[PDB]
């Protein structure tokens, strides 16, 4: 593009247009929990000790 | 201790009872003929 540099020449807008434009944000995670001696051992005892 | 929720333990279930399978099972071996067949063989004639 290129812009007509003028001394002494000004743009000025006839019209107008409204718009709608979407935004989109992430604000939370899935909420997690874990029973590491469970995850660890499935119930062997030996392993628990 | 201040109002609120607080985590204490994990809690497990224990198991009530305990179950055991196995195939439909088949053969038996041929043991009763060398326990008691009718009149056993002398030391000689010896079924094995
Ligand atoms: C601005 O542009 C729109 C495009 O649809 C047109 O309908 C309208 O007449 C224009 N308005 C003015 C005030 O020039
Ligand atoms: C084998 O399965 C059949 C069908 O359920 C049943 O009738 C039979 O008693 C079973 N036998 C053994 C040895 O489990
Ligand atoms: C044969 O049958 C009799 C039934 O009383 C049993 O006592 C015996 O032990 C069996 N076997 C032999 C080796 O005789």
């Amino acid at each position: 593009s290129s812009i007509a540099y003028s001394n002494n020449t000004i743009a000025i807008p006839t019209n107008f247009s409204i718009s709608i434009t979407t935004e989109v944000m992430p604000v939370s995670m899935a909420k997690t929990s874990v029973d590491c001696n469970m995850y660890i051992c499935g119930d062997s005892t030996e392993c628990a000790n | 201790i201040d109002k609120g929720i607080y985590q204490t333990s994990n809690f497990r279930v224990v198991p009530s009872g305990d179950v055991v399978r196995f195939p439909n099972i088949t053969n038996l071996c041929p043991f009763g003929e060398v326990f008691n067949a009718t009149k056993f063989p002398s030391v000689y004639a010896w079924e094995r």
